[PDB]
């Protein structure tokens, strides 16, 4: 019987740490949490007992490293959306996007 | 039957009237609401319409 992903885990798999990589969008499994995301040092607090920060959405917003213990915060890699401005097809092919 | 009343000066009134013509503009990104990072749930989400 056991509880998964709520408090600092003593108990894991054999899976091998990879060193850390800050300031770019990056696929992360720490301590059995998998997102994408760019990582960040975060200039907040963490309780000692609060492995993981989420948001309102429920969302993970901030983890503690596990070995290093530096909090680090999670911000979801750049997205938008892509419009093309084009001139009727019969005027031209050419085409602008923002 | 007899009796009328007729003003003898007269008030100039402004008023103001409030009326909304436009509201804020949105757009959602189906994907990243319903799926978040994960593509497998894209793939799912492909699949149901």
């Amino acid at each position: 019987s056991f509880e998964l992903l709520h408090a600092p885990a003593t108990v894991c798999g054999p899976k091998k740490s990879t060193n850390l990589v800050k300031n770019k969008c990056v696929n992360f499994n720490f301590n059995g949490l998998k997102g994408t995301g760019v990582l960040t040092e975060s200039n907040k607090k963490f309780l000692p007992f609060q492995q993981f920060g989420r948001d309102i959405a429920d969302t993970t917003d901030a983890v503690r490293d596990p070995q290093t213990l530096e909090i680090l915060d999670i911000t979801p890699c750049s997205f938008g959306g892509v419009s093309v401005i084009t001139p009727g097809t019969n005027t031209s092919n050419q085409v602008a996007v923002l | 039957n007899n009796s009328i009343a007729i003003p003898t000066n007269f008030t100039i009134s402004v008023t103001t009237e409030i009326l909304p013509v436009s509201m804020t503009k949105t757009s959602v990104d189906c994907t990243m609401y319903i799926c978040g990072d994960s593509t497998e749930c894209s793939n799912l989400l492909l699949q149901y319409g």
